[PDB]
């Protein structure tokens, strides 16, 4: 499964 | 660069950022443990619980007794997992997620039903529906404060409505 990295200040 | 540009930047359950798993048939994204069942990180292509429910639904009135009598076969297993996820998708459910604070005869919280259902500790649907209802029973037993009492009433109605909608139970 593909993954990613998100952030509140991004 | 964004590995999954056509997929969400926040989880579908808790609506927060972080390490997200991306579905390969719809644009949803889930934390590793916010999805139910927990994401099989090495499955390609991975479809989320909403797509698997759609596949089952369009290719599969009932009585509540008969539904509860059913053994936890992969369909019923996935429906219950989806019902519990639908409960998780409401903010009020955070009150019932962790192990509570007090002593009842048998405490029960959301994460423990997640764990038991994950380890397939239920042989029939009645076990899962019974632990879910046991959460609200104990809440109506130990808490009298008006705000949290109304809160548990609302979460109860949410579980029961999602329960009768997903398993297609008859009114009247
Ligand atoms: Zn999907
Ligand atoms: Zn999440």
């Amino acid at each position: 499964a593909r993954t990613k990295q998100t952030a509140r200040k991004s | 660069s964004d590995p999954c540009p056509e997929n969400s930047n926040i989880c579908e359950v808790c609506n927060k950022w972080g390490r997200l798993f991306c579905c390969d048939t719809c644009p949803r994204s889930f934390h590793e443990h916010c999805h139910i069942p927990s994401v099989e990180a090495n499955k390609n292509p991975w479809s989320c619980i909403f797509c698997r429910i759609k596949t089952i639904q369009e290719r599969s009135g009932h009585q509540e007794s008969e539904v509860l009598m059913r053994q936890m076969q992969p369909e019923e297993q996935l429906k219950c997992e989806f019902l519990l996820l639908k409960v998780y998708c409401d903010s009020k459910s955070s009150f019932f997620a962790s192990e509570p604070y007090y002593g009842p005869q048998k405490p029960m919280w959301l994460n423990k039903v997640k764990t038991s259902l994950n380890e397939q500790m239920y042989t029939r649907v009645e076990g899962f529906v019974q632990d879910m209802r046991l959460i609200f029973h104990n809440h109506k037993e130990f808490y009298r404060e008006d705000k949290f009492t109304r809160l548990g009433i609302q979460v109860q109605d949410i579980f029961e409505k999602n329960f009768r909608n997903i398993f297609a139970i008859q009114e009247t």
